[PDB]
RNA sequence: GGUUUGGCACCUCGAUGUCGGCUCAUCGCAUCCUGGGGCUGUAGUCGGUCCCAAGGGUUGGGCUGUUCGCCCAUUAAAGCGGUACGCGAGCUGGGUUCAGAACGUCGUGAGACAGUUCGGUCCCUAUCCGUCGUGGGCGUAGGAAAUUUGAGAGGAGCUGUCCUUAGUACGAGAGGACCGGGAUGGACAUACCUCUGGUGUACCAGUUGUCGUGCCAACGGCAUAGCUGGGUAGCUAUGUGUGGACGGGAUAAGUGCUGAAAGCAUCUAAGCAUGAAGCCCCCCUCAAGAUGAGAUUUCCCAACUUCGGUUAUAAGAUCCCUCAAAGAUGAUGAGGUUAAUAGGUUCGAGGUGGAAGCAUGGUGACAUGUGGAGCUGACGAAUACUAAUCGAUCGAAGACUUAAU
């Protein structure tokens, strides 16, 4: 377990978060919001390799509703994404692919950010 | 007279013959091992130095306590033995006993025998007066505003100095402890585990050490 | 509350023996020839944490 | 079960068979040993289980009756030497696993 | 836990339903009570008839305590109220009967005459 | 004696804030309880008085602003006092020393009490010292890791009931012991979560209104975590255990032995013993910055001729990073690819309590089967899939003088 924020916000920053990374592939980060959105995405991954209904009804709880993709002028709803294109590469591994990088800090804050990605 | 080591694992339930419930500790000898025997010919006191955890070979390029300096090792290979984490020594025990380098095994403790026990207490924080010591909050409601602080140091105008004896929030933790006359239950050999009665200063995996009581009665 | 008395120069330079800030760790690049930080990325040329993996 | 290995191996013999395994929702007579006086006797309780929890020895029941219009309810541990018999007589159907809802005496278990 | 200034039941053969808890006798200065533990109390009503009366004072014997006892065996019990029983330290109470079932530990105390009254010793 | 009511007017008027209570205690002994004793108009149990002794303990409530005091019910006892009538840069602010109003009164009157009464603003971000905890630097004649002695200091120190000895001793009887042994509890202190119960906001389930996911279904967002019922780890007291000891050394009051000065008697001057919870030692802890800087085991062991000295390195530790059994930060500890350190995955415990869909029975609300189903934060093994990469820093080559081989 893990504080960043409150209870609310942080879940909804963490819906957003995992939402992201699969629509992009890779984003940069402070370092402790990827370690928690690392641990649920590798769930998320985990979930999208079983791929019956009910997954479907799980990770409709974390990832959002809708947010559009076009790849090739294509609809897409980044979970047609997910048990449709994947897990489909990962299969043959384990999940927990996810990696961290500590690219360096930032000028104003002072705090480390990173590159986590799934590639 | 006797005396080993261990690990405070866990704590169960187990029943008596009579049907009475009897709490009980977990604690684990394995792989205790004697290193060198201190005389009073030398030093001044007689006493028994011991080794709890094997631990591994010298360093290439290593690093921590996994491994092993050269000097624990020079200190293990002396009388025969593998290099050892935790070193501990017991005085009052039969020096005449315990040859340098051997085993300390269970067998030497018996069921019915009482003992005490000695081990580091708990992890815990800057914690305030009521918690380290148990001091008496203030009121809440009629208006107050002293609700936990420690109250007033002292004395006066005179009596400036505030006596060193006082209470205050300082950390309230890692503390030698040792508690007197507990009882074992058990002794079993097979996975070199002990038990005794009632419970211990110690968290899991935990430092844990033990002997013979003093205050039999005696 | 307050102060009772002037703080000298010298007290004010001895509690000062702590506000100094550490060297940070550096190392030179595995080809990138140049220093960098431990355990972190280059941030050039095109990233050498053991080797190229990114472009930024 | 496994909480270390090295507890669940040595607390093996403690444990026993014997226990009719069922849920909550039970009346249940429970044929129980007692001494006093050295006396060697029983007694026989019944009612109602409200709890089971706890794996390994810890585990435990919580049982009640409604003796004389004055609520009591027991609880013991399971593997006790000092119970001598068990007799389920009725199964009851809920949708809780706790049973802290139970007052006066409209409480049909059902 | 029984203490001071509590109000219990009663169990007996009166001409009273409840009384309050004025001292906890035991030690020196004890806070608390359980089942076994005399304590001396006073009566805050009545029904009527019977030898006591409003404005009394006299000792009691706790038992049907709401938060029971361990046994050394393991075992626990809890009823759901508090009571207690009027006595004169002969140990044996003054009244004629006892509603309302009691707890053997009492036995322990030499506590017989009431034991040979309570449906049921448990 | 300097705790009271007082006398004095020596500090304080460019401010020394006063009563009482809360938290905190600390001390004295002219002892309230326990311990030991002497005397007795002490038969015994209970007692009265005097002595030694301050190691610990010395309660809840009613009543008033209350010290005081009365009372209830307990208890072994419910001490007397000092520390700005302890403590307000820690708290209260009920009375009293602000303004309003009013009652009796005195005054021709404004207004004032010998008084009474309803109400009434309490600021301070801690520089120094002191104190509680905790890290750097240097030193301890080379450098390191471990273990440990312990001069000193701190802490603990309480006590009832009951069975027996013995209904014996004692006394006419009523009544009713020392001594010693034995179990059992109060309060207090420490340690812990296996139990009992508490909490437990990324666990579980039910559920109300509303908005959204294009609709039914199933879900999400918001509403004190929206409410309600449970509740793992962890933290916890009312829970669980444990403890004060036993014992010895020297002692005060006191009791003696031998014995003179003083042929006797004489506890004392020479001498010998004896004797309290007190002193000390033992019990728990800290502790070699105890500058008297300790002792033991083990390890590292060059080249440069400045001769003195210099060097990058050796053993080792760190910088850096993953993390908790530790944590305010720093420190301690587990660990760093020649690896299970944390995450994830697969198993498991425990917890919740019968997922979804599907079919069946229902006009439907809903039930049954599929199924101890699905889910699961912290707990337990295994699993290198990912992350602790490559790396740099620091650190000795052992002064002299005597006395030893
Ligand atoms: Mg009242
Ligand atoms: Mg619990």
């Amino acid at each position: 377990r893990k504080l960043g924020r409150t209870s609310d916000q942080r879940k909804a920053m963490l819906r957003d978060l995992a939402t992201s990374l699969i629509i992009s592939e890779r984003i940069e980060t402070t370092e402790a919001r990827a370690k928690e959105v690392r641990s649920v995405v590798e769930k998320l991954i985990t979930l999208g390799k079983k791929g019956d209904l009910a997954s479907r009804r799980n990770a409709a709880k974390t990832l959002r509703n809708v947010e559009i993709l076009n790849e090739d002028e294509t609809t897409q709803t980044a979970l047609q994404k997910l048990f449709g294109e994947i897990a489909e590469r990962y299969t043959e591994r384990q999940g927990g692919y996810t990696r961290i990088l500590k690219q360096g800090p930032r000028r104003g804050d002072g705090a480390e950010s990173v590159i986590i990605e799934l590639v | 007279t006797k005396g080993i080591l261990g690990r405070k694992i866990g704590m169960t339930q187990v029943f008596g013959e009579n049907g009475e419930l009897i709490p009980v500790t977990v604690v684990e000898a394995k792989e205790n091992v004697v290193l060198q025997k201190k005389t009073v010919e030398v030093d001044g006191y007689n006493a028994i130095q011991v080794g709890f955890e094997d631990k591994k070979a010298y360093k290439k390029d290593a690093k921590s306590n996994k491994y092993a300096n050269k000097p624990a090792e020079g200190h293990a290979k002396k009388a025969d033995a593998a290099p050892k984490r935790f070193i501990r020594e017991f005085r009052n025990v039969d020096v005449d006993a315990y040859e340098v380098g051997q085993e300390v095994s269970v067998d030497t403790f018996v069921a019915g025998d009482v003992i005490d026990v000695t081990g580091v207490s708990k992890g815990k924080g800057f914690q305030g007066a009521i918690k380290r010591h148990g001091q008496s909050r203030g009121p809440m409601s009629h208006g107050s505003h002293f609700h936990r602080a420690p109250g007033s140091v002292g004395m006066a105008s005179d009596a400036s100095r505030v006596f060193k004896g006082q209470k205050m929030p300082g950390r309230m933790g890692g503390n030698t402890v040792t508690v007197q006359n507990l009882e074992v239950v058990q002794v079993d050999t097979e996975n070199k585990v002990i038990l005794v009665k009632g419970n211990v200063p110690g968290p899991k995996k935990g430092l844990v050490e033990i002997r013979t009581s003093i205050k039999k009665g005696n | 509350a307050v102060p009772k008395r002037r703080t000298s120069k010298t007290r004010k330079n001895k509690r000062r023996t702590h506000f100094k800030i550490s060297v940070p760790g550096m190392t030179e690049c595995p080809n990138c020839g140049r220093e960098y930080k431990l355990s972190h990325r280059v941030c050039k040329n095109c990233g050498s944490y053991n080797g190229e993996e990114v472009a930024a | 079960m496994t909480n270390h290995k090295l507890i669940e191996a040595v607390t093996k013999s403690q444990l026993r068979t014997d226990l009719p395994s069922f849920r909550p929702g039970d009346t249940l007579r429970v044929h129980v040993r007692i001494i006093e006086g050295t006396r060697e006797r029983i007694q026989v309780f019944e009612g109602v289980v409200i709890k089971r929890r706890g794996g390994g020895v810890s585990e435990t029941f919580t049982v009640r009756k409604i003796s004389s219009g004055v609520g009591v309810e027991r609880t013991f541990p399971l593997h006790t030497p000092k119970i001598e018999k068990i007799e389920v007589k009725r199964r009851g159907k809920v949708r809780r696993a706790k049973l802290y809802y139970l007052r006066s005496l409209r409480g049909k278990a059902a | 836990m029984i203490q001071q200034e509590t109000r219990l039941k009663v169990a007996d053969n009166s001409g009273a339903r409840e009384v309050l808890t004025i001292k906890v006798l035991g030690g020196s200065g004890r806070k608390t009570a359980n089942i076994g533990d005399v304590i001396v109390c006073t009566v805050k009503n009545a029904t009527p008839g019977g030898v006591v009366k409003k404005g009394d004072v006299v000792k009691a014997v706790i038992v049907r305590t709401k938060s029971g006892v361990r046994r050394n065996d393991g075992s626990y019990i809890k009823f759901d109220e508090n009571a207690c029983v009027i006595i004169r330290d002969d140990k044996g109470p003054r009244g004629t009967r006892i509603f309302g079932p009691v707890a053997r530990e009492l036995r322990e105390g030499n506590f017989m005459k009431i034991v040979s009254l309570a449906p049921e010793v448990l």
